[PDB]
């Protein structure tokens, strides 16, 4: 497939990485009874670890000659790997940043601003917190309006 | 004249109304709005109880008044002619409260009108014989009234305990007074 | 704030203002307050008449062909299963011609509603005109050829209309549940009325 | 007229669909509020339209009048390429939206002496050739237009989400519920929201 | 005036003006007067829900301990659910809508005295007035109009209401910490204690709790 | 308690009452949605 690398749903090495990890935990689980506490953990981990492999095979990631899932970072077979998450960040980071902007400016005009950086006006911040939900629509409109730059 | 002699009545009860014997432990009659309503429910309630306890006895002077539910025009056929007739009548009484005079005039035969009258005591048509005189009657009315109201709950708890009606439950009491109480 | 001395539906209650006893059949019923804005009373007042006169016609169209067909005279069917497929033209056309002839008459009537004297004269035989009524919904002339001149009369119209409009709602309702003609519903009710209410049948 | 009676409406709505809703305070900038009002207006008109061609088809199909597919499966069909259809559409709309955009910038702008009687009216309400019948004292129409709009905007988001969840027609979803309302819900499916 | 801890004077922020004011806020929680206006409603509602709940158990439980029909309050949710037609998720969601509505309106009366009063609803203007933070009254909340009766008669009930409130809140939590420590109904916890009270205590099984 | 709340609204206290929140949130989401390399 892309860069000649196999899909994880098919690839042998990936499916032999399944086996090795599981068959590490089944060599442990022998040393305990089935009713016991740690046996429920070494079964639950296995169940989870065997579920995990299944859920990349269903996701359809590209696995190499290594047996490990590699990622795709440009265009549309593998959007969700990077292209979607990427926006996730720029949003929540932009959220944090713009809330922080609206806080510092909102304090600025109040005799001594430095006190509000330490004894933070919580009920100011928690109102700006929610306001900062719709930030790109404000951020754009502020770049337009021309209050964004000194 | 007081429910508990030597008491002082509550402030709101002044012996104006008929059968005001200074009784409102929970200042129910405290607000004039509510006390105007409660006046009516206490008339009508007794009027229905007097009418009903009068019935229970005289219908059994027989079979269980309680299982009379089981009696020529189907159930839903009869519940209709009640509903519309009762809805008709009850609304018109309820307008006389909504505004004290609003209804008195025969919508058909508007020639005939019910003369100006105190609430819940309508008269005109409804006082043909103009019998015994002035308030005193309204004080028999609420007295005889309450006694009838009480007796009914009696008649009910009397059914729901003995199985028999009123006159049989009494005949049972006479037979063994010492034995046939609630305390046995 | 509300007329005192005119027809009420809850005697003792309050007509609201906008129902002056001006329009025909005002006893001042508008619980939801749909006639508030006097623009919207103008429409509804007319809307009522149209809807009224279609019902009163229709309900006669419904009942009579049963009243006669049971006495036994010559074509008589069910007022819903009637329009199925049994006519000299097809469904399609009979609508087309219907929609055409109306679209004309209605835009004529509508202009008269919009402007009170706009359409009162023939535009072909232009000496022919219906008189200066000045009363949309009550246009007159041809439309009053035997010449009943009255307030009396304009009540009797909307009272019959309100009653007919229902009767038709009933016909929809009654058919949809029971599944026979409304004179057959009234027959079975009259045979044993008590054991045949709605509540019985529901 | 308030959206939450008691909540102090934000100052920047002094009653110029205004029920006082702007919690995040997008439209505090009156630049942004004029721009955002026509976003709404366009969003309403399209959606009222679009939904009419999801419901009125979808309702008549059960009625039996029209053998229409479901709105998910009306895309897929042979006549022309979709590339073409989108292109020709993207071409044709792009022209006209650009005539809206210059109106939003320079209201009158669409009446240059040089085929333009489509000058304007007020902002977001172009009228004239967009108003054949011509309707103009009762501008209550202006109100319903936003309201019937926000109702329809929600309705579509509903369609999109309620096929993602049950995978069946809105005219079906409407019945399934109406058949057993208390066992067929929001609450008896895939995802809790 | 009477106090929670006789001798120890009550803290300034308590006047003897509010119902059940026994100079008790040892932790200075309700000091700022707004933050106490908030707690006097929490306490009322808590106590009103607790009273309905305590009356709610105290009747089912005798109903189950009078005739073998009614279920124990603990395992009486599933018994309502399973036996009858209904589902859990929807109830829980229906509830949240109605309670959501009911609360969200009380919600905007705390911050705004006479807010919902404006008739902005179903034309019901005078029924959703302020009156007194914690007692809304009118034709709905106080139908009989003890609210609009007499000055003293109503003042005494505020007193009765908060006290019953505080006793039901205790009562309720016992029900909840008594099923826990002994796994039985509150008229099995009460019958066992009346027959042999000296032995059937916590001392037996119910530990420090 | 005007004073006690100002202290609770001090920088080091808020940071900690904020981080235990956005930490839990991320531990929590990794429980019911375990092991993500997509979404
Ligand atoms: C409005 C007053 C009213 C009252 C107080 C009662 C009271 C009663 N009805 Mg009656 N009914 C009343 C109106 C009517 N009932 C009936 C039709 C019936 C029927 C058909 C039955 C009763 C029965 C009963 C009894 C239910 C058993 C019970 O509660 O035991 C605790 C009870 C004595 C039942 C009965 O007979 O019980 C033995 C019964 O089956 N009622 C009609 C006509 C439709 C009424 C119309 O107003
Ligand atoms: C603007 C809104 C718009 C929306 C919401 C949709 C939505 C949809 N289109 Mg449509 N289209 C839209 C505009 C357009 N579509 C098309 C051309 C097509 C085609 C050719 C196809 C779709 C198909 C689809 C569906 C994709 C299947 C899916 O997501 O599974 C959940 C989906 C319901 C597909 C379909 O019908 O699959 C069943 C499909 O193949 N659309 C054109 C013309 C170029 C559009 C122009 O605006
Ligand atoms: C104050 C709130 C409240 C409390 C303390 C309880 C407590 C309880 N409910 Mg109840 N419920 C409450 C509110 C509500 N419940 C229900 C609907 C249900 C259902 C459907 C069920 C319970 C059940 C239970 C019990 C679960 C067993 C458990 O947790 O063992 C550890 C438990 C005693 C379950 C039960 O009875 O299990 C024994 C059960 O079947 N509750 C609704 C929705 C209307 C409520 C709304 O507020
Ligand atoms: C309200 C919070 C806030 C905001 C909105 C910004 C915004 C910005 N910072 Mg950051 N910054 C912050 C707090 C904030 N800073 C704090 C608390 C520190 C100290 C740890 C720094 C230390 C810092 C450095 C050292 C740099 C930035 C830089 C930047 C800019 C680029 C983005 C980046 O690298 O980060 C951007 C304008 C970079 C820049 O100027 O470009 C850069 O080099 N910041
Ligand atoms: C509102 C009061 C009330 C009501 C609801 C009823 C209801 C009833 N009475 Mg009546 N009854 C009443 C007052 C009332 N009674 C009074 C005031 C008297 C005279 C004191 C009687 C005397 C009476 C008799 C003698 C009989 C009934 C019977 C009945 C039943 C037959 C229905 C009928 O009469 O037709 C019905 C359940 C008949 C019955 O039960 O059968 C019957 O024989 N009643
Ligand atoms: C912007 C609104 C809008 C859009 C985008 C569409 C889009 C579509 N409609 Mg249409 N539809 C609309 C409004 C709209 N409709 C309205 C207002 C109605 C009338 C109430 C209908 C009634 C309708 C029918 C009856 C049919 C379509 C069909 C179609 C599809 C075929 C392509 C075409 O018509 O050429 C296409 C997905 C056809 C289809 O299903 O394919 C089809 O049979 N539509
Ligand atoms: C220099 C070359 C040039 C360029 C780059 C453009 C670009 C544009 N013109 Mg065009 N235009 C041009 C020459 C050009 N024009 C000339 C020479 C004339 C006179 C004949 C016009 C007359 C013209 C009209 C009348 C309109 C456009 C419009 C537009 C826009 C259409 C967008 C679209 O349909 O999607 C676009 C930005 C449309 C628009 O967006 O407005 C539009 O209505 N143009
Ligand atoms: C615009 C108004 C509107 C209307 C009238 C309806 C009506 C309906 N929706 Mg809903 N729905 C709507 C918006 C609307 N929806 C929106 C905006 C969303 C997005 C969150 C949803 C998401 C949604 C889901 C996920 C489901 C429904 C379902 C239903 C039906 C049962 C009630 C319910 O679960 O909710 C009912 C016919 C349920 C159904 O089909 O059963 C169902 O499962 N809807
Ligand atoms: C929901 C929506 C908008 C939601 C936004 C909200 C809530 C805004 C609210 C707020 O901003 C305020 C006011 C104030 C802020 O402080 C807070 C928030 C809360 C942020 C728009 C949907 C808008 C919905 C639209 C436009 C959809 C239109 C439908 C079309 C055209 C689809 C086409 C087809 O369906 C047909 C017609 C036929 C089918 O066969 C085929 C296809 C092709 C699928
Ligand atoms: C897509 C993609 C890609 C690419 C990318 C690129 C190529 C980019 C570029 C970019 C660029 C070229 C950029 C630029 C920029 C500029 C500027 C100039 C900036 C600015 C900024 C600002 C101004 C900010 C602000 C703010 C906000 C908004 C919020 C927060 C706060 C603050 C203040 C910070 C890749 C392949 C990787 C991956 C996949 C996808």
């Amino acid at each position: 497939d892309i860069a000649g690398l196999t899909p994880c749903s098919e690839s042998k090495a990936y499916a032999k990485l399944e086996k090795k990890e599981l068959k590490t935990l089944e060599k442990r689980l022998k040393q305990y009874e089935a009713d016991s506490a740690p046996a429920v953990a070494l079964k639950a981990t296995m169940e989870r670890t065997k579920a995990r492999f299944a859920n990349y095979a269903k996701a359809g990631l590209l696995c190499g000659n290594d047996g490990l899932p590699h990622l795709i970072a440009d265009p549309y077979g593998h959007a969700g790997e990077v292209f979607i998450p990427t926006f996730g960040f720029l949003y929540v980071a932009g959220y944090i940043g713009y809330v922080g902007r609206q806080y510092l400016i909102a304090v600025k005009g109040e005799a001594k601003p430095t006190d509000k950086e330490i004894i933070i006006d919580v009920p100011l911040a928690t109102k700006l917190a929610w306001q900062g939900a719709g930030w790109p629509l404000a951020a754009v409109q502020e770049l337009q309006r021309g209050t964004l730059l000194e | 004249p007081l429910w508990l002699p030597g008491s002082t009545p509550p402030a709101h009860l002044k012996g104006d109304l008929p059968g005001d014997f200074g009784f409102d432990p929970l200042g129910l009659g405290a607000n004039a709005e509510s006390l105007k309503w409660f006046k009516e429910s206490e008339l009508v309630h007794s009027r229905w109880a007097m009418a009903a306890v009068a019935g229970i006895l005289v219908q059994e002077i027989d079979v269980f008044w309680y299982n009379a539910g089981k009696e020529p025009l189907g159930p839903l056929g009869l519940l209709a002619v009640e509903f519309f007739l009762m809805h008709w009548v009850e609304v018109r009484r309820w307008q006389d409260l909504r505004k004290p005079g609003s209804v008195d005039q025969d919508p058909i035969f508007s020639q005939y009108k019910l003369p100006p009258h105190e609430v819940g005591y309508p008269g005109g048509v409804f006082a043909p014989f103009i019998p015994g005189d002035l308030a005193e009657l309204k004080v028999k009315e609420i007295k005889n009234g309450r006694l009838a109201m009480l007796a009914f709950v009696g008649f009910v708890m009397a059914a729901q305990v003995t199985g028999k009606g009123p006159i049989a439950a009494l005949q049972e009491h006479l037979a063994d007074p010492w034995g046939t109480t609630i305390f046995s | 704030k509300r007329d005192a001395a005119l027809p009420s539906w809850m005697p003792g209650a309050d007509l609201p203002g906008y129902l002056n006893g001006t329009l025909p059949g005002d006893f001042g019923f508008d619980p939801l307050y749909l006639g508030q804005d006097p623009v919207k009373l103008k429409w509804y007042a007319q809307a009522e008449l149209m809807n009224a006169r279609f019902a009163m016609l229709a309900v006669a169209g419904i009942l009579v062909p049963e009243l006669l067909s049971n006495i036994g005279f010559g074509a008589g069917v069910a007022w819903y299963d009637a329009g199925k497929f049994e006519y000299f033209a097809p469904a399609s056309s009979l609508f087309g011609v219907q929609m055409l002839l109306f679209a004309w008459v209605e835009i004529r009537r509508y202009q008269d509603f919009v402007k009170p004297g706009s359409a009162n004269q023939d535009p072909i035989f232009t000496n022919n005109k219906l008189p200066d009524g000045n009363e949309p919904g009550y246009p007159g002339g041809i439309f009053d050829p035997f010449g009943w001149s009255i307030k009396s009369l304009k009540l009797k119209e909307i009272k019959n209309g309100r009653l007919a409009m229902l009767a038709f709602a009933g016909f929809i309702g009654q058919a949809y549940t029971t599944g026979t003609t409304p004179l057959k519903n009234l027959s079975t009710h009259l045979a044993d009325p008590w054991s045949t209410t709605v509540w019985q049948n529901d | 007229q308030s959206w939450l009676p008691g909540s102090q409406i934000p100052a920047h709505l002094d009653t110029p669909g205004n029920f006082g809703f702007d919690p995040l305070g997008l439209g505090k900038d009156p630049v942004a509020l004029r721009w955002y009002q026509q976003a709404e207006l366009i969003h309403c008109r399209t959606a009222m339209a679009g939904v009419a061609g999801i419901l009125i088809p979808g309702l008549l199909t059960k009625a039996g009048a029209l053998n229409v597919p479901e709105w998910y499966d009306a895309g897929k069909n042979s006549f022309a390429p979709w590339g073409s259809l989108l292109a020709v559409q993207l071409f044709l709309c792009g022209f006209v939206e650009a005539k809206r955009w210059q109106d939003i910038r320079k209201p009158g702008s669409q009446g240059e002496p040089g085929a333009s009687l489509k000058g304007t009216s007020e902002l977001g309400y172009p009228g004239g050739p967009f108003d054949p019948l011509g309707l103009s004292k009762w501008a209550d129409w202006k109100l319903k237009e936003v309201k019937n709009g926000r109702l329809a905007m929600l309705a579509f988001l509903g369609f999109v989400a309620q096929k993602y969840a049950t995978g069946a027609g809105p005219v079906d979803n409407l019945a399934a519920h109406l058949k057993d309302p208390w066992h067929v819900n929001y609450a008896t499916n895939g995802v809790s929201l | 005036r009477p106090v929670w801890f006789p001798g120890n004077p009550p803290p300034a922020h308590l006047d003897g003006s509010l119902a059940g004011d026994y100079g008790f806020d040892p932790l200075f929680l309700g000091q700022e007067p707004q933050t106490l206006k908030w707690y006097v409603q929490a306490e009322l509602v808590h106590g009103r829900f607790a009273m309905l709940g305590a009356a709610g158990i105290i009747l089912t439980s005798i109903g189950a301990k009078v005739g073998l029909g009614f279920p124990e309050w603990y395992d009486a949710g599933k018994v309502v659910v399973e036996k009858n037609n209904i589902d859990f998720p929807t109830l829980m969601v229906i509830q949240f809508y109605l309670m959501g509505w009911a609360e969200t309106k009380r919600w905007y009366d705390f911050k705004n005295p006479g807010s919902q009063a404006d008739g902005s609803f179903l034309g019901f203007t005078e029924e959703f007035k302020g009156l007194e933070n914690g007692y809304p009254g009118g034709r709905f909340f106080d139908p009989m109009g003890l609210s609009r009766g007499d000055a003293a008669k109503y003042q005494e009930y505020k007193q009765k209401e908060v006290k019953n409130g505080r006793l039901a809140m205790i009562a309720c939590l016992g029900f909840a910490a008594q099923y826990a420590a002994t796994g039985k109904g509150p008229l099995d916890n009460l019958a066992d204690h009346l027959a042999d009270p000296n032995h059937v205590n916590f001392a037996t099984n119910g530990v420090s709790n | 308690m005007k004073d006690f709340t100002t202290y609770l609204s001090t920088a080091p206290v808020i940071a900690t009452i904020w981080f235990t929140f956005t930490a839990g949130l991320l531990i929590e989401i990794n429980r019911y949605f375990p092991d993500p390399l997509v979404f």
